[PDB]
């Protein structure tokens, strides 16, 4: 399935990986990956197809009470639905100045540069800065000095967002998909680009260096809380994992088939092409390091820019360097937008099931689409702004990861696990698939992937660190109480449904907790 | 897995009812699926009914999907098999079999008990 | 109900030839829902194949399983005088399970 690839891999884990020092990262990510990481992501397409229903009903057949993990994971998509499809837009914006003779980022000799410019070549033939660098944060980005200053609103991107949504509305709409011989294509597509692309990294002169700062780890990096919340929760973003649209896959359509083959299968690869396009990235800085005659851990932009300031300088330096360009970023769009149809997909058909009386009742379903997609096109506008990065960074470390995810991923657990009890469920997966998820499967939710989670969660707040744009931009107090919202925005469903359940519920109180915690309500 | 037994096998008549039992020991009894088998006189092996780990799912055959009741009581590690409506064609050796994986098969077998209907 | 039905119900056989017994489903049957359980004179039915190629415990080597879809067999590379008894083809796709006719080795 093409959903198991992403922007989640070729942009979000080589940033992340390279914000946090690269080889430390890996320690803690391959914990998660089979202490949380897979378990999790069997659990949710066992409740899918166990149901057979959305992301919030199933839980009404598990655990009536915790019926707000549903609503907590719509939000979710709600969320990064906004801000995922942002990457789009700079997608989009490149791929239209690649349509040029020469490539804007090759070189500095335009009227938005700054004097302190200087070649890579040249740079060690000062404070000199690499073009390629500084056309991103100054003619795709035009950074503000600050989230303060959010500065002029970028008509040209601002078109950008609206085209790409214009193309999801009309993609949703007329239920357009990768059905016929052009699967192929575009599922081949991605794989044949990386493998160029790695190729053209390891060739370079000092690929060397980038790949052993890539896989040494620096131990005392451990220490700190933000590795492993961060390199947890990117298993859990990149597995779409937490946000309710796996239990709609599953409930689609599955039979006929081994589910626990074809989760570690999907799992598996969707982890080793991140693992493998890391060597990409790293093997580019690396030799931009040796270039520009500066560390590895500074060459490029510790954010999510770090995919448009690496891939952009392996396509200058192969043969007519126009031609990869243009496949490169018709291929960034379409391992993307095949993405953003699905989890708008799964948005909408989530959001009529809640109030079909009035939505789902006829041809409304058209006009609540578009209201979507609208209403998405105006929250997008914040991060198209000269201020726009501090919003995007903001929005990606906590609108649709880090705490929240694993707030979601402990109670799920947890709740099947414990209250609903793990011998039902192992009960029900072997009516279901005819066999019992293992000893692996059965601690790792009962024990393993709680303790994980609840161990990051007090790890942080014990070591609180504020969030940082790159290394050296503080956020404002008030930009951090923002970016807590986003994530307590999908935290507070689960009490507030809680509450609001064991109020709407006759009798004395622990009759309604009984009546809540048992199944079929 | 070691030892599976059945027991209260006997001699009834038609219209009648009876109830089999098989004691499992050896291993975690509410652990594993139990299936009972029937085999007739001629030799033909026919499958009776299956009741999950836990009894939530049951399932009969349908020559007895109205007519025999599968149970379980897993601390006492015992497995029940009633026969309400026993007819002329319900006599054969019964056993009760573990059924846990259905992709491995009935891992183990008892030494079942003969039931007539004369 | 799957009705499985064995094609070879009695199989006169000596020592050191090979033999082969084929089962045949009416309906789609997966690979990992088919298994072959042996059953000695007088003696319960033991597990003796399983996935369709998988040997258990306690059947050596000199056995192996094939098939795929609707049509399953057995083959023995050399039948030994151990090797005389009921094989039962049995489906597991389907929950109103059905034993195969059964082939018994005479010899
Ligand atoms: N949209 C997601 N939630 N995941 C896609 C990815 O792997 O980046
Ligand atoms: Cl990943």
């Amino acid at each position: 399935a093409g959903g198991f690839v992403g922007l989640g891999n070729v942009w979000r884990f080589p940033y992340l990986c390279y914000k946090n020092g690269g080889g430390a990262f890996l320690i803690p990510y391959f914990i998660f990956l089979f202490g949380s990481g897979l378990p999790v992501f069997f659990l949710e397409i066992i409740i899918g197809q166990y149901t057979s229903e959305g992301g919030i009903t199933c839980w009404e057949k598990i655990c009536p009470l915790f019926s707000g993990i549903g609503y907590a994971s719509v939000v979710i998509v709600s969320l990064l639905n906004v801000y995922y499809i942002v990457i789009l837009a700079w997608a989009t914006y490149y791929l239209f100045q690649s349509f040029q003779k020469e490539l804007p980022w090759a070189h500095c000799n335009h009227s938005w540069n700054t004097p302190h410019c200087m070649e890579d070549t040249m740079r060690k033939n000062t404070n000199f800065t690499s073009p390629v660098i500084e056309f991103w944060e100054r003619n795709v980005l035009s950074l503000s000095p600050g989230i303060d200053h959010p500065g002029s609103l970028k008509w040209d991107l601002a078109l950008c967002l609206l085209l790409v949504w214009l193309v999801c509305f009309f993609c949703i709409w007329k239920g357009v998909r990768s059905t016929g011989k052009v699967v192929y294509f575009t599922a081949t597509f991605p794989f044949a680009m990386l493998l160029v692309l790695l190729v053209r990294g390891l060739t370079l002169p000092g690929a060397g260096a980038g790949i052993k700062f890539y896989l040494y780890p620096d131990i005392t990096r451990l220490e700190d809380p933000q590795v492993w919340i961060d390199a947890g929760t990117q298993i859990f973003f990149s597995y779409a994992i937490c946000l309710g649209a796996m239990t709609s896959l599953g409930s689609y359509n599955k039979y006929h088939n081994n589910v626990y083959r074809d989760c570690m299968l999907l799992g598996c690869l969707n982890s080793g092409t991140s693992f493998v396009s890391g060597f990409a990235i790293f093997s580019i800085l690396g030799f931009m390091a040796q270039e520009q005659g500066v560390d590895i851990a500074d060459v490029a932009e510790s954010g999510p820019g770090l995919a448009f300031i690496a891939y952009p300088k392996a396509v200058t330096m192969m043969p007519l360097p126009t031609f990869w360009s243009i496949l490169f970023f018709i291929m960034l769009l379409l391992l993307g937008l095949d993405s953003q149809f699905v989890e708008v997909e799964g948005q909408i058909t989530s959001l009529v099931d809640l109030y079909p009386s009035f939505l789902r009742k006829g041809y409304r379903r058209e006009i609540f689409i578009a209201f979507v997609c609208s209403i998405s096109y105006l929250l997008g506008l914040t991060m198209v702004t000269e201020g726009g990065m501090y919003v995007f960074q903001l929005f990606d470390y906590y609108a649709a990861s880090g705490v929240c995810l694993l707030w979601v991923a402990f109670f799920e657990c947890f709740v099947i696990a414990w209250i609903y009890g793990g011998n039902r469920f192992s009960e029900d997966i072997r009516d279901m698939i005819g066999f019992p998820p293992g000893p692996w499967m059965k601690y790792s939710w009962a024990v393993i992937t709680p303790v994980l989670c609840v161990g990051c969660f007090i790890f942080s707040l014990v070591k609180y660190v504020p969030l940082t744009y790159n290394k050296t931009y503080v956020y404002p107090n008030w930009a951090i109480g923002l970016g807590w919202s986003l994530a307590l925005s999908s935290m507070l469903c689960v009490p507030l449904v809680i509450v609001i359940r064991l109020c709407q519920t006759e009798g004395p109180f622990l009759v309604r907790v009984k009546y809540l915690l048992t199944p079929r309500e | 897995e070691v030892q599976l037994v059945e027991s209260g096998g006997g001699l009834v008549k038609p219209g009648g009812s009876l109830k089999l039992s098989c004691a499992a020991s050896g291993f975690t009894f509410s652990s594993y699926a139990m299936s009972w088998v029937r085999q007739s006189p001629e030799k033909r092996l026919e499958w009776v009914a299956e009741i999950s780990s836990g009894g939530r799912y049951i399932y009969y055959s349908d020559t007895v999907t109205g007519r025999f009741t599968i149970s379980r009581d897993n601390a006492r590690n015992i497995l029940h098999l009633e026969m309400s409506s026993l007819r002329s064609e319900d006599t054969a050796m019964y056993y009760c079999a573990r059924g846990e994986v259905r992709q491995r098969g009935f891992d183990y077998w008892g030494q079942g008990t003969t039931l007539t209907v004369s | 109900e799957n009705v499985l039905t064995q094609s070879p119900a009695i199989m006169s056989t000596s020592p050191g030839e090979k033999v082969t017994m084929t089962c045949r489903a009416s309906s789609s049957v997966g690979s990992s829902y088919l298994h072959w359980y042996q059953q000695k004179s007088g003696a319960s039915p033991k597990l003796w194949i399983y996935s369709t190629s998988n040997l258990a415990s306690g059947v050596p080597a000199r056995f192996s399983g094939s098939g795929s879809g609707t049509s399953y067999s057995l083959t023995i590379s050399s039948v030994e005088a151990e090797d005389a008894a009921t094989y039962y083809c049995q489906q597991f796709s389907g929950y109103p399970l059905t034993f195969g006719s059964g082939t018994k080795l005479e010899m």
